């Protein structure tokens, strides 16, 4: 159905078990999964590891039955976060079609990053459209949990702010962009504005101004 | 050395007839197996059914009365048939190449084996939204620089658009470092919203001429704008 | 599950301690001790032997493993011994001695095949009550012992359900690990081997050159068309096909499919039926296969 | 009801002990120790000879 979850320390190994345990003699296939990446399998006959694997990575072969097919990740590091799936094939069990139920892995310890902020005014060629936003763009921050709170001169705006949920990038860091929409008219009336976005204790605030 | 491709619309009305193509470059179609998968947020990736090289088909029992697979001889290509789409068969669509596996667990001659298939080369794979309305194409206004030594930030907007996903180079992907293409955005109106910066050196900034090249396929539009500081 | 089943996972409800309550209880069975009560079909099934005979269940602490066994004869008798090697079937036997007691003499019961028996010396033997009348069976003995091994993969497991008052059913646990089929394997080499020395002694009786082939069992059903016999208190019954599938004029071992049964009716007993209660764990039993039991197929040939 | 079956002891036959005398057949004696401070074992000085207890 939905996933269950996994959670290691920093260099820590760690051990994945498999749901729908196998009945029989089992050859099982371990998918290493990315939100938005194409799956790369670790594992595809219990102790093969394709071309390019690194050796970390490990699972357990069935050469005795009442073992259970589990995978082992050495050293654990920030990349091995993920979801893992488990593709069992049984000699009891039929065609198996269905992967596992995800394990997302989680990787504790990993060192905070904070905030780079970059807030950008709204484009002339915008303003001739008769419409404004303002961008305020925020990467290289772990963990990726943050909130924004726009705000005028003083006041909040809280109103037409729209914010993408954080998301990892190549970095392993998250990156995450907010929008506020204005009319032209409230841009040019306000002496600055400001973003200000709050990651973990700290709170750091960009501001612009009208021309 | 395998390459396959996915060559999809991006958007399909639904109750219409869903279509793909996967091409491969490492090898001919008829030596291995082609299986597509399809990933969608908040469910589990689903394998839905592999292609022989003959091209006889199995597929998945849940899909099974909807999907039509087919193998061109010609061209490498794995085309993908569905129908009576909706918004739930919306989602990131693989097609990965299938080897054939045998695991022996008894005597061979009374059977006691059974076949297990693993796909190892994967495509990029090309997303797929279902939905009544219609493509838009986006907006693009360039984001001015701000103006310590000597880092300097600019970039480009991309207004609302639909569906994803958008391209966005600089300089016809001449310009490569300190590229930050941001995820888009949903707002309440229906369309994504992204952003794409640039970090350049202050000297740099006078003169470079800077210009995001962008692309939004499904509404057929490829754009580029230039990047100038404003007064 | 499986697509395109010997055994079959059955449910019923049994009685328990008190006469009062009952208990729903499941059990493997095997295909050959069950038949369908509808065969329109339904599916709801019996045990075989409901029908005919009523049933009891072999107590689990006795052994069915054949020992050595001297029979004696009392004071004022004696047993005469043919110690003559080439001695056939009856007749003159010139070297006799007298015992009290015969050898250690296995009472292994088979089919088919003989197991455990003794090994005749000098040339192999054949023996037959009239060799020129096809009805009359043909013994064969050894002088070379085949090795034959007999194997039931499947890690059964025992389930003890009380049924009454001191009372104990003993069914079978739902199978650990794979689902394979019972089979016992015989080297080619050997056999071939000895099944030739077979051919030769039995030219000395149908002409020094003819045609001797071999089939399967034609004849009969259940016991008599199977290797029948007992290896650690689970009931095989093999084909022999593989075995007597040759024709004969002028490492590579056999394997033989072995099913298994529970409910048995041995020595043609009418009105009684035993139930072998299952064995836990994998059962692997290696056996001598020292004679043979053959007939011919008459007819106007 | 949990271990084992019960049988209802018939309602004619006694559970009291009567004297009973145990004997050995023929060519075979039973020798009785007639020493009164005879303790559990050793040499019975005193012995006699009977063919039932
Ligand atoms: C009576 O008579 C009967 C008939 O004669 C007789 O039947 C026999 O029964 C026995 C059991 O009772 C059966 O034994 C099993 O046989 C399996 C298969 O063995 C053969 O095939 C495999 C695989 O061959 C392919 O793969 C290899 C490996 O890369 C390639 O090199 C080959 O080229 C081949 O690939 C081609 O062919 C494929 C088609 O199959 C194609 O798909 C492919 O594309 C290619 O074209 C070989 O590995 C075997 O060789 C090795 O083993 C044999 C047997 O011991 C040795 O003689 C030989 O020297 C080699 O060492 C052989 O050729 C066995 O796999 C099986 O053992 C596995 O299963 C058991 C239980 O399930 C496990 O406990 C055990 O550990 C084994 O699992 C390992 O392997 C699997 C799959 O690889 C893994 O998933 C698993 O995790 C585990 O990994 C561990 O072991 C690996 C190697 O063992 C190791 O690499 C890992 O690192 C890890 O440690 C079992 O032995 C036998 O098949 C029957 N025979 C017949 C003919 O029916 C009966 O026994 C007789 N006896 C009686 C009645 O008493
Ligand atoms: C033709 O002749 C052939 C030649 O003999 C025959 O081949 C014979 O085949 C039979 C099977 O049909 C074999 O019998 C079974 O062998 C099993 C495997 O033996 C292994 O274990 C041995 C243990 O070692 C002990 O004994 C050896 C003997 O020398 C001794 O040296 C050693 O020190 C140790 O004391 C080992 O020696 C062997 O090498 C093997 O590795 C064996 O397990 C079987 O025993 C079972 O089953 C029999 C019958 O069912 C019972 O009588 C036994 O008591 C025993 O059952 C108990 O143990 C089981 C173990 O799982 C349990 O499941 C049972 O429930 C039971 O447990 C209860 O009882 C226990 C004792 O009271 C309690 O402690 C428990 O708590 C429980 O209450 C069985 O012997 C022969 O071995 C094999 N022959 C040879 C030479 O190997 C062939 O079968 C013949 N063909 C025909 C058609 O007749
Ligand atoms: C399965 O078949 C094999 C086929 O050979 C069988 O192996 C043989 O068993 C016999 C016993 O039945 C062995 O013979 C004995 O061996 C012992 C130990 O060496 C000797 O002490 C014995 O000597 C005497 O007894 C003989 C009669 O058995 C007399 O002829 C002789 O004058 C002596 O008094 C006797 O030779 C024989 O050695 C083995 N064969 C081999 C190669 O070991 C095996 O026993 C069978 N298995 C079962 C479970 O029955
Ligand atoms: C076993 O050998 C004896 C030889 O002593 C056979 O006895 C003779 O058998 C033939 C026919 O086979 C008869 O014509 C003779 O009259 C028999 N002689 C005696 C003294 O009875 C015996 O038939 C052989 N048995 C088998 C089964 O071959
Ligand atoms: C048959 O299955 C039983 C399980 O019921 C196995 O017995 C287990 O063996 C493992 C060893 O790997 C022990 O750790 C367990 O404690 C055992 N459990 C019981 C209940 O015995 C047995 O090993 C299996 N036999 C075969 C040949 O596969
Ligand atoms: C039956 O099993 C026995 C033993 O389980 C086999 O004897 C083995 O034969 C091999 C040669 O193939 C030897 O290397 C072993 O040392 C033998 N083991 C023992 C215990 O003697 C025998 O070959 C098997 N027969 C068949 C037909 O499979
Ligand atoms: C088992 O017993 C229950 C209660 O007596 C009864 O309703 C049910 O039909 C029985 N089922 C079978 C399969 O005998
Ligand atoms: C005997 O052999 C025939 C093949 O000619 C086969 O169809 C039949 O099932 C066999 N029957 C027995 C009892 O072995
Ligand atoms: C007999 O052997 C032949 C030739 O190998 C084979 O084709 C046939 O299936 C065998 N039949 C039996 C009953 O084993």
């Amino acid at each position: 159905s939905y996933v269950r979850p996994l959670s290691v320390a920093l260099g820590e190994t760690a051990s994945i078990s498999c749901g729908r345990q196998a009945l029989g003699s089992r050859a099982v296939q371990w998918y290493q999964h990315r939100p938005g990446q194409a799956p790369i399998l670790l594992i595809y006959n219990n102790q093969d590891r394709p071309s390019g694997i690194p050796e970390r990575f490990s699972g357990t072969p069935d050469i005795n039955f009442g073992t259970r097919a589990t995978l082992t990740i050495s050293g654990v590091e920030a990349g091995d976060e993920a979801d893992y799936y488990c593709h069992m094939w049984d000699s009891r069990s039929g065609f198996s079609w269905s992967f596992g139920g995800a394990t997302r892995l989680t990787v504790l310890g990993q060192p905070k990053a904070a905030p780079s902020v970059t807030l950008f005014p709204p484009s002339s060629e915008e303003l001739q459209a008769n419409k404004a936003t303002l961008v305020c763009l925020i990467s290289d921050f772990y963990p990726g949990a943050v909130t924004v709170a726009w705000k005028a001169d003083s006041s909040p705006v809280k109103a037409g702010v729209e914010t993408t949920t954080p998301s990892k990038q190549s970095n392993n860091k998250y990156a995450a962009s907010s929008y506020l929409s204005l009319t032209p008219e409230q841009w040019k009336s306000h002496k600055s504005y400001s973003c200000q976005v709050t990651h973990e204790g700290s709170t750091v605030e960009k501001t612009v101004a009208p021309t | 050395q395998v390459q396959l491709q996915e060559s999809g619309p991006g958007l399909v009305k639904p109750s219409e007839t869903l279509s793909l193509t996967c091409s491969v470059s490492g090898a001919s179609i008829s030596d291995h197996y082609w299986s597509w998968i399809r990933q969608s947020p908040g469910k589990g990736l689903e394998w839905i059914g592999y292609v022989y090289d003959s091209g006889d088909t199995n597929y998945n029992p849940s899909l099974k009365s909807r999907v039509n697979l087919s193998l061109d001889t010609s061209k490498n290509q794995v085309s993908l048939s569905l129908t009576a789409v909706t918004a739930a068969d919306s989602a990131i669509y693989y097609c990965a190449r299938t080897q054939h596996g045998r695991r022996i667990y008894g005597i061979v001659a009374f059977r006691e084996w059974f076949t297990y298939f693993y796909m190892d080369v994967w495509g990029q794979g090309t997303p797929v939204t279902v939905s009544s309305a219609s493509t838009k194409g986006p907006s693009v206004f360039p984001l001015a620089p701000s103006s310590s030594g000597g880092t300097a930030a600019l970039g480009c907007l991309v207004k609302d658009y639909f569906p994803e996903p958008v391209t966005v180079s600089w300089n016809s992907g001449a310009l490569t470092s300190g590229v930050h293409t941001f995820p888009a955005v949903l707002q309440s109106s229906g369309l994504y919203s992204l952003s794409s910066v640039v970090t350049v050196p202050s000297s740099s900034l006078g003169t470079q001429t800077y210009i995001c090249n962008v692309n939004h396929k499904p509404s057929n539009t490829k754009v580029d704008k230039k990047v100038e500081p404003k007064s | 599950a499986i697509t395109d089943g010997e055994l079959k996972n059955c449910s019923f409800n049994m009685t328990t301690e008190l006469r009062d309550k009952r208990q729903k209880v499941h059990a493997l069975f095997y295909k050959l001790d069950i038949v369908p009560i509808n065969e329109n079909q339904n599916t709801s099934y019996r045990l075989i032997n409901c029908n005919t005979a009523a049933i009891t269940q072999a107590c689990p602490k006795v052994s069915f493993e054949p020992i050595p066994i001297h029979y004696c004869a009392p004071a004022g008798f004696a047993i005469l011994k043919c110690k003559d090697k080439k001695f056939n079937g009856t007749g003159p036997c010139p070297s006799v001695s007298t015992v009290q007691c015969t050898h250690g003499i296995k009472p292994v019961v088979s089919t088919q095949l003989l197991l455990n028996g003794s090994l005749a010396e000098e040339e192999v033997m054949i023996r037959s009550e009239d060799i020129r009348n096809n009805a009359k069976n043909i013994l064969v003995q050894f002088n070379t012992p085949v090795q034959i091994n007999c194997t039931r993969p499947n890690n059964n497991t025992r389930k003890s359900i009380r049924i009454g008052p001191g009372q104990w059913f003993y069914a079978t646990g739902d199978i650990i690990g794979d689902i394979r089929q019972a089979h016992c394997n015989v080297s080619k080499a050997t056999w071939n081997e000895t099944l030739g020395k077979v051919v030769k002694q039995l030219r000395k009786h149908f002409g020094n050159n003819t045609i001797i082939r071999f089939a399967n069992s034609s004849g009969g059903d259940l016991e008599v068309t199977t290797h029948s016999f007992n290896c650690g208190g689970e009931f095989f019954y093999c084909d022999t096909s593989g075995l007597f599938n040759s024709t004969w004029i002028s490492n590579d071992s056999i394997t033989l499919p072995c099913r298994i049964k529970q409910i048995i009716n041995m020595w043609q007993r009418i009105g009684q039926a035993m139930y072998a209660p299952p064995i836990q764990g994998v059962i692997r039993c290696v056996s001598n296969i020292t004679g043979l039991i053959l007939t011919r197929d008459g007819g106007s040939t």
